[PDB]
């Protein structure tokens, strides 16, 4: 069961084990590919395994399968940062946080926390 | 509770 995996995915991702994790988001998408949280869930672990490249295709994935994820829209933009694409992620950064409203989801300060980052690295390259 | 946003949905 995709739902099985994901949740053993998510387990792992709590002890710290990226590779595992996002090995076992790999099992879901196996069973169930038409599932965007799965490829948000793995993006993530990409992410701090330092595989922008990788987390950057599976946001796109999860992206054409909700285009309304806020989480698909942050971890794209956190790629982007990374390739210091700066116009574009904190494009992407601003959209998460207008669907985490639309949602009502709370993250606490985390999205205004992440445009804050992307606005003074913009600043930086220009100065 | 995984609250933040860089946390896997679940």
């Amino acid at each position: 069961s995709a739902q099985e995996l994901k949740e053993q995915g998510n387990r792992l991702f709590v002890g710290r084990k990226y590779p595992e994790a996002a090995a076992c988001y790999g099992r879901a998408i196996t069973r169930n590919p038409l599932v965007a949280v799965y490829y948000t869930n793995r993006a993530l672990c990409y992410l701090k395994m330092q595989q922008h490249e990788q987390a950057l295709a599976d946001c796109r994935r999860a992206l054409e399968l909700d285009g309304q994820s806020v989480k698909a829209h942050f971890f794209l933009g956190q790629c982007q940062l990374e390739m210091e694409s700066y116009d574009e992620a904190i494009a992407n950064l601003q959209r998460a946080y207008s669907l985490a409203k639309e949602q009502r989801l709370n993250f606490g300060d985390d999205i205004p926390s992440a445009l804050r980052i992307a606005k003074k690295k913009r600043w930086n390259s220009i100065e | 509770a995984c609250s933040s946003i860089w946390c896997p949905d679940g």
